[PDB]
């Protein structure tokens, strides 16, 4: 209905009301982050109490108003903070923007590590998060089994682990297109 | 994805301004 | 239950023991759903169960506001607000419900918001059918036309008299008396250069005028005897608001840089 | 209100000239007066 | 008949099937033309009962005929997937109450329509196919209720639909996905105006204007109209009535002027009011009450004077007529501001005027509130003057200048600033026949 | 995701291929502008 009851429940006590606010308000984000909008420094410092176990929620729920707000890098990493308040086999347009979101943001990042090192991927320097859910839309894609989409992702995403695993594995030599699948990239 | 996808559509709109300055070229 | 040891314990005053109440009851609410506006038809909560939960926030928020709590209150108002005002309820429906926004609203009056005081009028579902019905939300209306355009003369008397004042409001009655008179603050800043320390506490209302003298020296007021003044009703200069709006050629620079752009961009 | 006027300002408003002339005289009259 | 019903239909799907293969501008323009003459054939007779046999045949079509509702019996995957898509659309268009009256039959149809098959996979594909005023247009009218118990719950479907058109407003992606979008605000806007407090508006604000383009100015105004009606209780003014000055300026309305833009047009009114500026409803005079104006008027009429009874006695006697397009609120407010007004003028012209002859006008009205009063007035400036009553003395400024401030140079900055407009427009379209004319 | 990578990918040569030409514009609007003169 509206939030202000929520926005009520936002600093009202009982971590577990809290907790039933933001997944109730959870729930409910989607019209009302709007209401909801302005309590995100709460929502932020709720996401700063570790105390308070689910604040990824309010990072995920933030993270839905950002991207209501147009907030994405917000979004993500508060959809970053989530990890369980988001899945990316939960399905939001929303999700699988942020879905997306994420995964752009990976590559020039990647890219500007490819920039320092080429092995750059091979190593912390990118959220791993990011590179995980990266590459596990890279599962995805793999499980997208159509490579291509994978390739071209990991052409930029710069990973010849993705690129030579996904060809050997799927290298049978389909024959000439293991070979041409190659040369389509 | 469609991440990917739609990024034309700056190009793609893009296009443009172009063509004028094309037009402007010639006007020039 | 809980339910009635609030119940009875507000109905007790006794609100800052009433107070520790709610937030079990307020667990309850939730893990009995009835918290939350039920946006399935439960048949029977809002009377079955969630009545008192209608008033619970009622009563919380009239403790709360009571003891002097606000978004409380208003939190409880804020959830009483769909029991309150679902779009069809009047599947409950109760009275202070009005005390309560009337309370609110002057509260937000008090808060000195102005659109969203109004606009929750506009908010509001049915509004002079209730308004006009309550003096309680009569009062702010009525005072916002004293307060909005700034003669309180009656309103800063009409609260004191006010019988919510009388009856709970007085929270704001006394900040609004200030919230008022600082603005009269600035009209007879406006109004006055100079003010006998007479008049302006007259118009202050106060019976001291050290009592002005305070607000007029927080206010920071050339004071000579007897008298306020105003040497610099305003704040001129002060920093900000530069390089913009009062640059001479700069602007005009800019502008002609500007202008030279609509001469450059002009490609 | 009929079709063409001289329109605006709006139609303002009347009984002056006459008010007037009551105080034309008047005016003058307390003129007389004085 | 319904052969050249169908034929029409035909043509619109010929259309459609130029859409089919990349090519809406046409199909949309058309659809949108098509939308006006789809008004001629109408009906549903055997239009459909030859459309759902001409095209091809689905699942959809006969849960659609729930809608139908009707006998006919008689004997007789690819063009028939959009085409029963943009038919749906046309089935929305068979709601209008053209072909339908109760569409809340036609609600659970319109999700069933809109959630299945729909609402999927078009961010791009469909550009504005999707009408969501034909999807809410429909719940606009039951939303005659009152009856509903509101709706479902309170109101969910509504809140749903909120939510639901929030479930656009992920979907508007901005991929493109747009143009339809802030009708949603809108209808959240009048949603507001049928309840809410708009200011989550100001989100709204936050993210856009119908960007940008392709919207129909129709719905750019429209999005100003609420959206001056935002400024209304946010009591802005201006940007309110510049809304209306941006929304009746360019909207294209003549049919929809008719009563439609009288609300603009109320709103207009009551913006100057907002101002006290009383334009000359002279003008006002027309198109306007016979239903919108004259008690504006009669408020200007008042307002003119600011006669508080006089004033309330407009108000005493068009209250539910304000009620009815509750500009109520409004009027309250300037009663003493014309007052004032009028306070300030013929009146200030002295250096002063004393304390009790313009107490006077107080003398005429109230005494030492005068203080107030002026203060009041003061308060806001709206006047100029200054007192001191230890002169008892109210004392009226000059508000006398040249333009030897940069005050002309701002406008001339303001005209400046629009030196930009046509001349950056003409690049704007200098385009378009240019960069054709190449094709 | 892919055929764009492909498809997608040739695009900025397009964005590029805008891009050049204000710049011969710029100049050629000066190449007028110095040309117009001894005119």
């Amino acid at each position: 209905t509206t939030a202000a009851p929520l926005l009520a429940l936002l600093r009202e006590n009982q971590d577990s009301v809290k907790t039933y606010a933001l997944e109730s308000i959870n729930n409910v984000v989607d019209q009302l982050w709007s209401e909801i909008s302005n309590e995100l420094p709460d929502i932020e410092a709720l996401y700063d109490d570790d105390t308070f176990s689910d604040r990824e929620m309010a990072a995920l729920i933030a993270s839905k108003v950002y991207y209501n707000l147009g907030e994405y890098e917000s979004a993500v990493k508060y959809a970053l903070a989530a990890k369980d308040r988001f899945d990316i086999d939960e399905k939001s347009q929303f999700v699988e923007t942020i879905v997306s979101k994420s995964i752009e943001m990976y590559v020039q990042e990647a890219s500007k590590q490819y920039t320092k090192d080429e092995q750059f991927y091979t190593k912390d320097i990118i959220d791993p998060k990011l590179t995980s859910i990266f590459e596990r839309m890279i599962e995805k894609c793999l499980k997208a089994s159509e490579l291509k989409l994978a390739l071209g992702i990991a052409l930029e995403g710069y990973r010849l682990d993705i690129i030579e695993s996904a060809l050997k594995s799927k290298l049978d030599q389909s024959t000439s297109e293991n070979v041409k699948i190659i040369n389509y990239l | 994805e469609q991440k990917i996808q739609e990024t034309e559509l700056k190009i793609r709109s893009k296009t443009e301004n172009v063509r004028r300055l094309e037009a402007q070229r010639n006007a020039l | 239950e809980l339910t009635k040891s609030l119940s009875i314990a507000f109905e007790n005053g006794d609100y800052a023991a009433c107070e520790k109440l709610l937030p079990p009851i307020k667990i309850e609410l939730i893990k009995n759903n009835l918290l939350i506006p039920d946006l399935s038809i439960q048949n029977d909560i809002y009377l079955n169960d969630l009545m008192i939960t209608k008033r619970i926030l009622e009563v919380g928020a009239l403790a709360s506001i009571q003891t002097f709590n606000f978004d409380s209150f208003e939190n409880y108002f804020n959830q009483l607000k769909p029991y309150y005002f679902s779009n069809n309820h009047k599947l409950s429906e109760s009275d202070k419900k009005s005390k309560l926004i009337s309370l609110y609203l002057l509260n937000l009056l008090s808060q000195n918001n102005t659109t969203k005081f109004h606009s929750e009028l506009q908010y509001l579902d049915k509004h002079i059918k209730n308004l006009e019905d309550d003096s309680l939300l009569s009062y702010p209306i009525k005072l916002d036309r004293w307060l909005m355009e700034g003669s309180y003369q009656k309103a800063w008397d009409l609260l004191q008299s006010g019988s919510q004042n009388i009856s709970e409001f007085d929270s704001f009655t006394d900040i609004l008396k200030s919230a008022i008179r600082d603005e009269i603050a600035k009209n007879t800043e406006l109004s006055y250069d100079f003010l006998p320390l007479s008049n302006i506490k007259a118009l202050l209302f106060f019976n001291n005028e050290k009592e002005t003298e305070k607000f007029a020296l927080e206010r920071n007021w050339p004071i000579v005897n007897s008298k306020v003044y105003f040497n610099n009703q305003s704040k001129e200069k002060a920093d900000y608001e530069d390089e913009m709006m009062h640059e001479e050629d700069q602007k005009t620079n800019i502008i002609e840089k500007a202008m030279d752009y609509a001469i450059s961009i002009e490609n | 209100q009929t079709n063409i006027w001289e329109e605006n300002w709006d139609d303002v408003e009347v009984d002056d000239d006459f008010t007037n002339e009551l105080k034309a005289e008047l005016d003058r009259y307390k003129r007389e007066n004085q | 008949m319904a052969s050249t019903a169908v034929m029409m239909d035909v043509d619109s799907s010929g259309v459609n099937d130029l859409h089919h293969s990349e090519k809406k501008y046409a199909e949309e323009d058309q659809v949108q033309e098509l939308l006006k003459v789809l008004n001629e054939i109408s009906k549903t007779t055997l239009t459909l009962d030859p459309r759902y046999i001409w095209r091809s045949l689905k699942d959809l079509s006969s849960l659609r005929n729930q809608e139908l509702l009707n006998a006919e019996t008689l004997c007789f995957k690819t063009i028939e997937v959009t085409a029963e898509i943009n038919c749906f659309m046309h089935l929305l268009v068979q709601l209008f109450l053209w072909d339908s009256k109760e569409l809340e039959q036609l609600v659970e149809f319109n999700r069933k329509v809109v959630i299945p098959n729909l609402l999927c996979y078009y961010n791009l594909r469909s550009l504005n196919l999707i009408n969501a005023k034909l999807w809410f247009y429909i719940y606009l009218s039951h939303e005659t209720l009152a009856r509903s118990s509101e709706e479902i719950n309170s109101d969910n479907q509504n809140i749903i639909l909120r939510s639901t058109m929030m479930k656009f407003l992920k979907i508007a992606s901005l991929k493109h996905d747009n143009e339809t979008k802030a009708m949603l605000i809108n209808l959240i806007l009048r949603d507001f105006l049928n309840n809410g407090e708009v200011d989550s508006a100001s989100d709204f604000i936050s993210k856009l204007e119908y960007p940008h383009t392709d919207v129909s100015s129709s719905l750019e105004a429209r999005y100003f109209f609420y959206l001056s009606k935002i400024n209304a209780i946010q009591l802005d003014y201006s940007t309110a009535n510049e809304y209306i000055i941006a929304a009746i300026r360019k909207a294209p309305h003549n049919s929809k002027s008719l009563g439609f833009l009288q609300q603009s047009n109320k709103l207009h009114c009551c913006i100057q009011l907002l101002m006290g500026d009383i334009p000359e409803l002279s003008f006002f005079h027309q198109s306007n009450m016979q239903k919108s104006l004259l008690p504006y008027y009669h408020l200007t009429k008042a307002v003119k004077l600011g006669d508080l009874k006089k004033f309330t006695s407009t108000i005493t006697k068009y209250k539910q007529l304000l009620l009815k397009d509750d500009t109520y609120q409004l009027c309250v407010r300037l009663r003493s501001n014309v007052i004032k007004t009028g306070i300030r003028i013929i009146s200030l012209t002295y250096k002063k005027i004393s304390l009790r002859d313009i107490c006077l006008k107080l003398n005429l009205d109230s005494e030492q509130t005068v203080e107030y009063m002026v203060s009041r007035a003061i308060r806001d400036g709206v006047i100029e003057a200054k007192i001191n009553h230890e002169d008892g003395f109210i004392e009226t400024t000059e508000l006398l200048n040249i333009y030897d401030s940069e005050d002309p140079q701002q406008v001339f900055d303001e005209r400046i600033k629009f030196a930009n407009q046509l001349h950056d427009e003409y690049l704007v379209s200098m385009r378009y026949p240019e960069d054709k004319k190449t094709q | 995701y892919f055929k764009l990578k492909k498809l997608e990918k040739e695009y900025e040569l397009l964005t590029l291929q805008e891009d050049y030409i204000k710049d011969e514009q710029r100049h050629l609007k000066r190449e007028l502008k110095r040309a117009q003169e001894e005119v």
